């Protein structure tokens, strides 16, 4: 284990940051996404891509909901740039932004099994660009028709599991990483 | 030490599918769970006071909504005392009229109607389905998407999809900002293939209503409702918000329907220890209670949950039968991939295809499944020839028709051109002649030249931002010499003014003719009555490609 | 007053159908759209038409349909922008009670939208009880 | 040009199938032909003088047999005057008992009952089929064959089949002289698999009955009847010869059935201008008229004929329903290949699968189709896991069960050893020990050591020529220490002595309890009544391989 | 005799199923097979059992089955290869009328097969009429 | 054409000849089997395989039925060895001999689409081997599960065709091949 909670997250005062928000069991009770990519290396590559574009990465844990859109919206709220990345334990990932309706977003990765470490890095990077108000090309659409046949039942099980750690009224916690 | 027979069996695509053992506490059980509520209703002074075992003091928002608008309180106590086996017999009895049952099923609680339908097998359910179906003629809806959000390809696939016989067509977006392009290309391409085909673009709720406020869609379907209160909340809505939402669409003259589907609540994490089918029945009653005319259900996007478990595909058929028995339009799914096997998927489709439903699938993929932005349908564009042969084999009207290559190329070309003029007329990032030609002959996005999507996205968003509306599409088509598509686009906008396509099951067939359950009443009374494939329709279905004349 | 024998209104009673600026179906032509005799402001369903539809529904045995159609008939008065605004306010954790009752109060006397004001008004009490207001997350 | 859409479509397997335009004059039209006879019956002095428009002066042998033996003349007039739509209604109404309908259908003429079922759709036929089925419990039969007549492979596969749940198994021969060997391997393998399975070897008629006289067979099924007189004559038989043959097998205590099938007459050259179903109706009535208990129909070996034309798969289902409506056991085809497409073959199966017939297939291939000496079945051994998951999906008893490899290998092994000992006692060409092993782990003939056919042949003929009877096999199993297979074999012969298994739909379940339509009476009265998958059998069915525990 | 309520005989009245030697189902042990004290010729269904199945068939409403059973009861006495001989003579173009009529007199006089003898005679008249005798091909 | 009618073929000439019984449309209204192989090559190759075994081969046309079993039966009675070979216009082929029930046989080739000219020669050989009374290995079994799917309808049509030239009461005519 490598994510220590360092107290309630606060609103970012400079806009050279991107907030990464993970769900309540990310890196805790779950360790790996839905095809075994370890949470550690997901977070490592997402940060790296942000870091590469001259932007700061700030990581918090959300408790109030396990839905990836609501996890992200909590981060797009505390974020100095108003940009967040939301991530579920099973690996589903969204790039959100302040002012957007919760079930809207800038970019969505809705079939987690198709995400690689490369993809994740790309996601960090695209977020950072949006943070500096560019218009990066969307990360290319990944779509496989057998992803649901193969993994939806697993996805629903992993999500039920993560959904046990949901805590009503808890505000996000700021995390210190151990990459 | 290896049996080769078992080695051959392990290589079977079906053994890739996801299969789960029943997990009753988390609601991973399709139907007939020991935990599901026993049916009861207590009605004090015209107000429901107890609903399938739950006291009014414990109601959640879904119970309150259902207890106040979803149940006929007038026959409720009476129909509750009737035997559930007898009611099930009456559902599949050919001589018990639909009009005699609807008074009873609408007075039932959610647990009551689940109890009746669970005594049935699939064959009884299909026998019930052909009678309860609200509209007499069956129909079909297709998906027309593509992994690049390519506008020209979308219009080409839409036009062919409409030429094949889909009456409704749905698009969606890989990138959300492209939406207005998708919509417009969907609408123009659909009207070129067949005037009257209805189009929707499935988005976040406020985004979609605004699009429709701008006049770029004809209807909306993916207005979601959910069967437990937490899941509904993670879906960012309540029944009152969805209820208001439904009446807003109708205040704009737009047809809409809810979408539910067994397994949602397991997939979104809170099933409250209840079977998929019971929770789905709360959805169906939410829909009824909100006053919405119709429902897309049959598991839909979560078909992986109920397929994993025993009796899942039967439970799918049962949720559709309940919808129709409640006098709602049923758009019965068949629109999402759940299996690697052609045998398994075919069995799942035949559950609605053989009886006929208001839409046999709510999203047959009009493009190859690689291009499908709902992550694959249960049927796609390479299945067309198969779907037609099963029509012909069984004498079943499955809503689609055999077509000739020379006809599709033409219609695909006209739609790419019409959209070429629109983009020109509106000052959008142009559509090259090279593009039009690709679109004509393509199978999927692989066959299509790249686009500047960053520019395309920029203009797409301008449509929202500057409120550019559907009359600009009309104007641009007339000035480009697509006066006929202009007139057809005008004529479908005119359907939002009369309100006739707001009623149960409404589609626009023909010569601007509305065809709904009000004027296409399902009158089934057994063999030789009700809807029967024959005439020209049967002629059209017989004439597949390859029928050789015995020389 | 309309029955299922009056349905479809455009085949049977097209003269009953008028737009919000008192236009006729036959006023929506390619030319009149081109010359701008007709505008997008012109193509909007009237409350009268929705109430016709509601009575056709009620006659077809579909009472809840008819209720929805009566709510819709009111909401025609309400502006597009304000519809969007009232829709987001009704979403979980968006509003306080008072903002809910203020919308209700605004729908009663700005737009005379008495069934829908009672609708919000119900939601507001129930959101209290079911804890779906701003701050309840 | 060339649309890429149509190039992808053009490679679909389905376009390899044979499709024909209806050719009414040669009888290439599955049902509802304009040329078919209208129902009539005139009865003078207790003798039929007019059948379906034909005068007794013009009768053919088929007409004479049906007119004298096949129709209940007491009610025939009453029934003929009844409205055919009301009668089709009664067939599917859940509330009109089977026993109120049998007295009427057995009073109808061939043309009358054709007229009845032709008003129905597939869904109506299925709802009718589950009530009219003679036996309450559905069952299944497999083909156990291989391309080299290898006796060791046959035995082994017979055993796995019997273990998978088939209740009757069938073999036949690439080389006719091998027959004795294939019959003994089948019987021995089957009984090792499950005591009570019934076995048959399908040959020329005189040949096959002598093999039953010798005791190497427990029933016969492919006792041919045909629906025009020319074809019957090329089948080398008449109604009177087939009727004598039938009571000859009963004279030796052997259960048997006839075999017919839509399309046999077009295939064999003389349809006399009539639809396939009508012609098939004449075959069902020959069977009824002979006094035979049951019928293998549903097109069977000629499925390429009705499948080629419109409404052909619905005609197949309807000929099964006539069959059962007439109170005969129905062994409902699903045994022959007609299509390269998995979708199409699955829809054809589900017609009998969903309602359940006495034998849902009469011949599921229990071996890979390369090894199938009836030229391939509609399902084969690579489909087992699919067939099992569809059971589980729909809650439909299709007669089979999931099995474990461990268990299978062992029973294929024991079967092989038991057969090796039999070839010992009788002094037959040696089955080696490497041969035993090969058959234990084989998938098909490809995995088996080659044999000396020519020596095998000389000794197989010996069996017949020296009249070596099944007692040799019994004694030869005790020598080897298969005193169980010996008794279990004796136990069959005890069932031959009682005659209980000669009645409609009989099968031997469990430890020798016959389950026929006399004691397993179908009592279907709609939902919750009649046969219902449930209890331990339902459990059996959900426990497919790959079901994960959700924790 | 028997009715559907006596069926399965094996189950309800095994004692109605017996040999001319008087054995029962009971000594169809593999033992007495092997001690050559039960033989092939003991394991042949008798006309009496077939007639009991015929009455059960007739009681279940299956008259045609019962008739088939009745004929079979007759044919139990006819030798195997003689059964084969008659069946082939009944096949197309194998026989003349007099042969068939001879077969029926054999069946009638020698084997007392009254129903089959009439069955064969009926066949013989009709194969004349429909041309299925030797030399009609 | 390639086959002329000499006249009524007659019984045994001596026990060293095979009869080739052919249906009524072979070389005549039909000139190829079900997948194009022309009759002349077929016949040519089966003659060859017989003659090759040192046996002579006679070549008769039957008219009594189109059925291959009854065509071959017609041939086998008329034959000095006991053995015949019957062939339909569509290509279905059997090796019969006298004594056998008409629908029994020595060898049967019941999937015509699978027969090649190579196979036809082995049928001839085996036949003569049978007439010489030796015990040939059975021509190996051909079996394609998609043969019916591909060809049954066409087989029905082609048999219906042949069957129109069937003649009740006609005895086989002898033929001499073109070659
Ligand atoms: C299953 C599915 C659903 C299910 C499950 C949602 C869930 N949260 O569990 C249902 C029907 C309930 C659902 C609802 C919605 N969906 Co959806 N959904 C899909 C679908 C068809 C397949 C996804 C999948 O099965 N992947 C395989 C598994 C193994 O991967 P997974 O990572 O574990 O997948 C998860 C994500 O896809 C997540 N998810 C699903 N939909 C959405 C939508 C948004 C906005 C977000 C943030 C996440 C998310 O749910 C899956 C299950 O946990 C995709 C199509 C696609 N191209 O993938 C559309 C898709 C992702 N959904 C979409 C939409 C619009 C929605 C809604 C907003 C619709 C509405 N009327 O409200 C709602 C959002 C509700 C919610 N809180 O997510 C769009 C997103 C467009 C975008 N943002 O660019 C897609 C791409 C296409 C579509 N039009 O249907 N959806
Ligand atoms: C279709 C079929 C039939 C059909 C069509 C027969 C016909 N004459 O039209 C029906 C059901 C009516 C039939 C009947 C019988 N058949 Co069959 N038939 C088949 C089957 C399943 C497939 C053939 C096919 O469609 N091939 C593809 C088409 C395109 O090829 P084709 O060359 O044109 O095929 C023709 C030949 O097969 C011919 N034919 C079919 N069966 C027989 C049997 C004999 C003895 C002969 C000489 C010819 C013949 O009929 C086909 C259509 O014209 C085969 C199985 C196999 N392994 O091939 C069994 C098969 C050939 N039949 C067989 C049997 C035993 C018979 C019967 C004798 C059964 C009976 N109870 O009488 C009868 C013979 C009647 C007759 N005059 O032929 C056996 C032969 C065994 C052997 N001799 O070694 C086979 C191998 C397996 C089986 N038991 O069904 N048969
Ligand atoms: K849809
Ligand atoms: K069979």
């Amino acid at each position: 284990g490598f994510l220590t909670e360092v107290g309630e997250a606060r609103q970012g005062t400079q806009q050279d940051e991107v907030i990464i928000a993970v769900g309540p069991a990310f890196g805790l009770a779950q360790t790996v996404n839905i095809v075994g990519i370890p949470h550690k290396s997901i977070l490592r590559e997402v940060i790296a891509g942000i870091e590469e574009e001259g932007i700061k990465a700030r990581v918090i844990r959300c408790f109030k909901s396990s839905d990836v859109a609501f996890v992200a919206v909590e981060g797009n709220r505390l974020s100095g740039s108003g940009i967040s990345i939301g991530i579920q334990s099973k690996g589903t990932t969204v790039i959100h932004q302040q002012g957007l309706p919760p079930l809207s977003n800038l970019e969505l990765f809705p079939q987690a099994p198709l995400l690689t470490l490369e993809t994740y890095r790309q996601i960090g990077k695209n977020a950072a660009r949006y943070a500096k108000r560019e218009s990066p090309q969307p990360v290319p659409t990944l779509n496989d028709q057998m992803a649901r046949p193969k993994y939806q039942a697993k996805s629903a099980i992993l999500h039920i599991k993560e959904t046990k750690y949901v805590v009503t009224g808890k505000n996000p916690q700021e995390l210190r990483v151990a990459l | 030490m290896r049996s080769k027979r078992f080695e051959a069996l392990a290589k079977r695509p079906v053994n890739q599918d996801g299969f789960v053992k029943e997990w009753i506490e988390e609601g991973f059980i399709a139907m007939e769970s020991p935990n599901d509520p026993k049916p009861s209703i207590k009605i004090v002074n015209g107000a429901v006071t107890e609903l399938d075992g739950k006291p009014v003091s414990d109601f959640d928002l879904i119970d309150h909504f259902i207890a106040r608008y979803g149940i006929n309180l007038n026959r409720a106590e009476e129909v509750m005392a009737m035997d559930s086996v007898k009611l099930a017999n009456m559902l599949c009895d050919p001589n018990v009229k639909r009009s005699e049952i609807v008074p009873l099923t609408t007075a039932m609680t959610p647990a009551k109607i689940v109890e009746v339908v669970s005594h049935m097998n699939v064959v009884e359910m299909m026998m019930a389905m052909q009678k309860m179906r609200a509209r007499r003629t069956p129909s079909q809806q297709a998906h027309v998407t593509n992994v690049k959000d390519n506008p020209v390809q979308i219009a080409a696939d839409a036009a062919e999809g409409a030429w094949r016989g889909f009456d409704e067509q749905e698009t969606t977006v890989a990138v959300a900002r492209y939406a207005p392009f998708n919509a417009i290309a969907l609408l123009v391409g659909s009207q070129v293939g067949r005037p009257g085909v209805l189009t929707q673009c499935s988005l976040e709720e406020a985004t979609e209503l605004k699009l429709g406020m701008l006049g770029h869609t004809c209807y909306a379907e993916t207005i979601s409702v959910y069967g437990t209160e937490p899941v509904f909340t993670d879906g960012d809505d309540t029944p009152w918000s969805k209820g208001f939402l439904a009446s807003s669409y109708a205040s704009r003259g737009l047809k809409m329907r809810f979408t539910s589907g067994s397994g949602s609540e397991v997939q979104m994490g809170y099933a409250e220890g209840k079977s998929m089918l019971y929770l789905e029945a709360r959805c169906i009653y939410i829909t009824k209670a909100a006053g919405v005319q119709g429902l897309q259900n049959g598991s839909v996007s979560c078909i992986g949950v109920p397929s994993a478990v025993p009796s899942g595909i039967r439970a799918v058929l049962a949720e559709n039968l309940i919808c129709s028995s409640l006098d709602l339009e049923c758009a019965s799914s068949n629109d999402q991939t759940f299996t690697h096997s052609d045998m398994r998927r075919t069995a799942r489709l035949l559950m609605q295809f053989l009886p006929g439903t208001d839409f046999i699938s709510s999203g047959y993929s009009a493009v190859p499944n690689y291009d499908n932005m709902f992550a694959g349908s249960n049927e796609d564009a390479e299945d067309f020839d198969d779907y037609n042969v099963i029509q012909r084999d069984l004498k079943v009207d499955g809503g689609l028709r055999p077509v000739r290559e020379e006809d599709v190329i033409a219609i695909r070309n006209k739609a790419a051109r019409a959209l070429q003029a629109v983009f020109a007329g509106m000052g959008l990032p142009p559509i090259t002649d090279e593009e039009v030609e690709a679109a004509t002959y393509a199978h999927g996005s692989k066959d299509m030249p790249e686009r500047n999507i960053v520019e395309d996205i920029k203009f797409a968003q301008e449509i929202i931002n500057k409120n550019r509306n559907g009359l600009e599409v009309v104007k641009a088509l007339a000035q480009g010499g697509f006066t006929d598509v202009a007139q057809d686009m005008l004529n479908i906008q005119k359907a939002k003014l009369t309100g006739d396509y707001l009623h149960t099951s409404a589609i626009i067939v023909g010569d601007g003719q509305v065809l709904s359950a009000v004027n296409d009443v399902n009158d089934y009374a057994g063999p030789a009555t009700g809807y029967r494939l024959q005439g020209e329709r049967w002629e059209e279905i017989k004439n597949i490609p390859g029928a050789l004349d015995p020389n | 007053s309309a029955r299922v024998s009056d349905y479809p209104l455009a085949n049977k009673h097209p003269e009953w159908v008028k737009t919000a600026t008192n236009k006729t179906l036959d006023d929506f032509t390619l030319e009149n759209v081109l010359s701008n005799k007709v505008t997008a402001q012109d193509m909007r369903i009237t409350p009268e038409t929705l109430r016709l539809q509601a009575s056709i529904a009620k006659d077809a045995g579909r009472d809840r349909l008819a209720m929805n159609f009566e709510r819709a008939a009111e909401l025609t008065a309400v502006p597009d922008d304000r519809i969007l605004e009232i829709y987001n306010a009704l979403r979980p954790y968006r509003s306080t009670k008072e903002e809910l009752l203020a919308i209700a109060d605004d729908l009663e006397s700005r737009y005379q939208a008495k069934i829908c004001a009672a609708f919000v008004r119900e939601a507001a009490t129930l959101y209290v009880e079911r804890k779906k207001l701003k701050g309840d997350d």
